[PDB]
RNA sequence: CGGCCGGGAACUCAAAGGAGACUGCCAGUGAUAAACUGGAGGAAGGUGGGGAUGACGUCAAGUCAUCAUGGCCCUUACGACCAGGGCUACACACGUGCUACAAUGGCGCAUACAAAGAGAAGCGACCUCGCGAGAGCAAGCGGACCUCAUAAAGUGCGUCGUAGUCCGGAUUGGAGUCUGCAACUCGACUCCAUGAAGUCGGAAUCGCUAGUAAUCGUGGAUCAGAAUGCCACGGUGAAUACG
């Protein structure tokens, strides 16, 4: 099961084993089979052909895992070539969406710096 | 006329009345097992009719609300002996010895100035 | 993310827009407001943006589509 | 107290009454979806000061803006002051 | 205690088994005042248990309460205490899955008794009959 | 018919107030069904009694309103001037409707 | 400090209130706005008068102020002046109709606001304060007043520190909430500091 | 099939006055006295439990920033007015807290049990569209009637079977909504997707004697908009005291 990338999810309901990809989570996942007809019981055992590309034709009219990331990448790029507020906080490492920098940031900060 | 107790316990409030019938129980129109008899501490409505026969002897009949379960639970032991003026005083020599008969004082305490709940001073 | 239906936009720097644009590039443009939205109309435009005691000449670029004036011009110096 | 700052919230009254809670029909009834003439939102912009989301309802006697509460006007000095001197019908310290 | 005895304020024994000690031990096991997803547990393990012993019920607890009682550190009360807060702490340290099950392991081996909770027994119960000095 | 809602605060203040338009209603006076003590809704505060720090210093308060309310259902137009001009409205307010 | 206010406690038990209207929940604010207007200025007109005490009360949208004073020959007057012309500026506020009344005070020393008010005039009449003090627990004394105490603080004599030397006879139970307790407290302004002044009257048992 | 119409007046419910708990009677100890233990009944036992109630004084503790107020200082400026930035910055330490690190847990479905509150420039049922956060309509309610609102752990079933896991939710991209002139310096929420460290915490350190310790919800005040903060209420509900 080389599905939208690398992995071969097996031993799953697949209704977490389509958030295991990337780009791809729960909401997502009870839609694709809710489109596809398949319960959420199942195991990736028993699996064919046209259970590969119906859950990738369904999933290929949804933007997955190479343009999302140079689509991150080129609004990151946009915000940098912006020199706005925002692409400066991305371009140096602070909180962008309204946090205080001065106490306990350190998941955007990294660890402590001294 | 009915003979009637009314009982209340933390915060509940039931209504106990009782036929000379047969002891199985009408709750809010519920079974007990359709409210706690087979769940946690099922028999407190059945401990202080256990000192005599009970089984099927009088018809039961309980109206409560207020509180939580184990606050109509105690509401109902307390209105079963509120309600047990019917027969006698004198069969509650053992009725005291287990001192049913004894409305609960243990009321619940309130939230006090600078505190955070109730008795609770906060660290420093 | 923001601004519903409609956004809001300033009274003088709308006149100030048809000022300089029906009237060529005269000189920087200068606002004591920092609010309006970007339309690409604007482009070709050297404006200012005031951060607390100074201007910052703003030009706009074609990506600047929902983007805002102090959004383009943070007022605090670092280090 | 700054009796220049409670003359300017006596101002903050006056300009209040005059033009709102009566031309804000504007904004309620223009400013929303009738199905265009955006000339209404072009007039947005007020003289702004007359908004009450620019009052600050302080103290009445003091112009404090802490100690507030809408339902006495007075901070809470002021209340304990008055409210162990009597003047204030029906008030006493609680008590559970 | 400065000043005040005990009065032991007490409690309403066990529903099914009737034990006043088993109904202290629900108050153990208990966490933020859950009886009903102790006794789950509770019943389970002993239902287990039962089965797993191929003896009665009271006594296949009796048996383990005495093998893991100690000594000193003393009076019955704290150590039926102590045994069973000894049973629990022990069956929280183990690997397995779930609570019952890992319960039913620890006095599996409190009956073939080297367990876990006679290990924690036996240091104290070791300073005893070691350090007989102290009075 | 009538709903008379009488509303005050101090409760020896009230019910002395309420006893002799009581003995008004049935004094001369038909289809009078008891007045309604309708339970205080009593309102609390609790503020910070120093002017500067210690938040953990403050001081409660609470307020308790009383009501009333009348329902003469019968239209007693004997008794209705026995009940007017006997107001003596020491610091009662009431409102009246269906 | 340290010491809860003895006045606003013994409400709805020994001792009412002095302003005991109703009125609703939403004007209550300018309510008690206008009734600090009636207070500051009747003070303030009646500054020799020596008001003892005033009671604001609304029956039926007029207001009724009663005027607790043991002084009230200067508030009569002549029956035209003295009265009618409070009543006229208290309307002339808010355009509110007004009712007014006096109360005789009897027993006129038995008053805290006149004990605090008669010190807080004394002080400027460039005296010593001590002699006051002693003059007031004494013929209040012999005159009534089963428990008494004074209490000053600030300034005293031009002194750096401010210093108390509260001064009691009698029988003052401030914990007992059955005292007849009468308890003001009033304040002056002198030349180089702000004195204040708590003085306390117990009447009787219940 | 709903307290819903004739109603009953007895019970809940709610506020007025009374009772009652005071060592008041019993035995032993105790100078013959207050007192200690135990008993009776009583719903309640020696303050029934809990709030309010804080003596003289120390700490020249703090508060001229609520206000009053002595003295000083300024008085075409430290005063008065507008726009805008800034207490929300960040190489770092500490305090107060919040959420988890999981299986007593998390999920999905079916699922029963309260309290005190607030409300008119306010609360907002009911229907229709949007998966949803929202929009229109307008009933009622100055209020035990109407609104906030169908609270959650709890129980059965099916589940994930020990992993950084369906645990956890930060940070971030996009698209929204409503508020308010106004959301860049700043918010609140829905959704799509992302899934860091964290597998129980070094030395040290905090609270707590019964409905509390702990856990789970809710309401208010501030407000035009927010809570993990403050004030208040309810559900379940422990251990130990030899000393
Ligand atoms: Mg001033
Ligand atoms: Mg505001
Ligand atoms: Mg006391
Ligand atoms: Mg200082
Ligand atoms: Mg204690
Ligand atoms: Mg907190």
């Amino acid at each position: 099961a080389r599905i939208a990338g690398i992995n071969i999810p097996d031993h799953k309901h697949a209704v977490i084993a389509l958030t295991s990809i990337y780009g791809v989570g729960k909401t997502r996942s009870k839609a694709i089979l809710a489109a596809a007809g398949i319960a959420e019981d199942v195991k990736i055992s028993e699996l064919s052909e046209g259970q590969i590309d119906t859950l990738r034709d369904e999933v290929a009219k949804f933007v997955v895992e190479g343009d999302l990331r140079r689509e991150i990448s080129m609004s990151i790029k946009r915000l940098m070539d912006l020199g706005c507020y925002r692409g400066l906080r991305h371009r140096r490492g602070l909180p962008v969406r309204g946090q205080r920098t001065k106490t306990n940031a350190r998941t955007r900060k990294g660890p402590r710096k001294p | 006329n009915q003979y009637y107790g009314t009982g209340r316990r933390k915060s509940s409030a039931a209504r106990v009345f009782i036929k000379p019938g047969n002891g199985k129980i009408v709750i809010n129109q519920r079974s007990l097992e359709q409210y706690f008899g087979r769940e946690t501490a099922r028999m407190v409505v059945r401990q202080p009719l256990e000192l005599v026969d009970m089984v099927e002897k009088l018809d039961l009949y309980i109206t409560v609300k207020g509180g939580g379960i184990s606050g109509q639970a105690g509401a109902i032991r307390h209105g079963i002996t509120r309600a047990l003026m019917e027969y006698d005083e004198s069969l509650r020599s053992e009725l005291r010895k287990a001192g049913f008969v004894t409305r609960d004082a243990r009321q619940v305490e309130r939230k006090k100035v600078g505190l955070r709940k109730a008795r609770r001073r906060p660290q420093f | 993310r923001s601004l519903k239906k409609g956004p809001f936009i300033d009274l003088h720097l709308l006149k100030k827009v048809e000022k300089a644009v029906e009237s060529g590039d005269k000189k920087p443009l200068r606002t004591w407001s920092r609010r309006s939205t970007i339309f690409p109309n604007m482009i070709g435009l050297t404006i200012a943006v005031h951060n607390g005691r100074q201007h910052v000449p703003v030009f706009v670029t074609d990506e600047m589509v929902g983007h805002k004036l102090g959004e383009f011009a943070p007022t605090r110096t670092y280090r | 107290a700054k009796q220049s700052m409670k003359a300017r919230e006596v101002k903050r009254v006056a300009l209040a009454d005059k033009y709102f809670a009566k031309r804000a029909e504007l904004k309620a009834i223009i400013s929303d979806v009738n199905a265009r003439w955006n000339a209404v939102l072009k007039l947005q912009t007020l003289p702004r000061d007359s908004s009450p989301s620019r009052q600050r309802n302080r103290c009445r006697q003091t112009g404090r803006p802490h100690g507030f509460l809408r339902k006495f006007g007075l901070s809470r000095i002021k209340v304990r002051e008055a409210a162990m001197r009597g003047e204030i019908p029906g008030l006493k310290k609680a008590s559970w | 205690p400065r000043r005040r005895v005990i009065g032991q304020r007490k409690i309403l024994p066990d529903p099914k088994f009737g034990s006043e000690l088993l109904a202290k031990f629900v108050n153990i096991l208990m966490v933020d005042g859950k009886k009903s997803t102790a006794e789950s547990i509770v019943y389970s393990a002993l239902e287990t248990l039962a089965q797993r012993s191929g003896k009665s019920e009271l006594e296949a607890f009796e048996v383990a309460l005495e093998n893991v009682r100690p000594t000193v550190e003393v009076r019955p009360v704290r150590r039926n205490a102590l045994a069973m807060r000894w049973i629990v702490e022990a069956a929280r340290k183990r690997g397995d899955k779930s609570m019952a099950l890992r319960l039913a392991n620890e006095l599996s081996d409190a009956a073939e008794n080297k367990g876990t909770a006679v290990k924690k027994r036996e240091d104290v119960h070791r300073m005893a009959e070691a350090n007989k000095a102290f009075a | 018919r009538i709903r008379i809602r009488l509303k005050a605060f101090d409760h020896r203040l009230i019910d002395q107030a309420t006893a002799e338009i009581v003995e008004t209603a049935k004094r001369t006076g038909a289809q009078v069904r008891g007045p309604i003590p309708l339970p205080t809704r009593k309102e609390r505060f609790t503020v910070l009694i120093s002017p500067h720090v210690n938040k953990d210093a403050r001081d409660q308060y609470e307020i308790r309103t009383h009501l009333r309310l009348v329902d003469i259902v019968e239209p007693t137009e004997k008794t209705v001037d026995a009940l007017m001009r006997l107001d003596l409205a020491a610091g009662v307010d009431v409102q009246i409707s269906l | 400090g340290q010491k809860v206010h003895p006045n606003g406690i013994r409400l709805g038990i020994v001792k009412p209130w002095n302003s005991t209207w109703f009125a609703n929940t939403k004007e209550f604010a300018d309510n008690l706005d206008s009734d600090f207007k009636v207070r500051q200025y009747l003070t303030k007109e009646l500054a020799k008068a020596s008001v003892s005490r005033i009671v604001i009360e609304r029956p039926a949208k007029s207001i009724r102020v009663t005027i607790h004073t043991a002084r009230p020959g200067i508030v009569i007057g002549k029956k035209g002046e003295d009265v009618e012309k409070l009543r006229k500026v208290v309307a002339d506020i808010a355009g509110v109709p007004a009712q007014i009344n006096i109360a005789e005070v009897r027993k006129p020393e038995l008053d805290a606001k006149l004990v605090a008010d008669s010190i807080t005039s004394q002080l400027e009449r460039r005296v010593m304060f001590r002699r006051a003090m002693k003059r007031a627990v004494q013929n209040a004394m012999r005159l009534g007043a089963k428990g008494i105490k004074v209490e000053v603080s600030g300034r005293l004599g031009g002194a750096e520190i401010a210093r108390t030397e509260w001064y009691r006879e009698g029988r003052v139970p401030l914990h007992t909430l059955r005292a007849d307790i009468d308890y003001n407290t009033s304040e002056a302004h002198t030349t180089y500091g702000v004195i204040g002044v708590k003085v306390w009257i117990f009447k009787g048992e219940i």
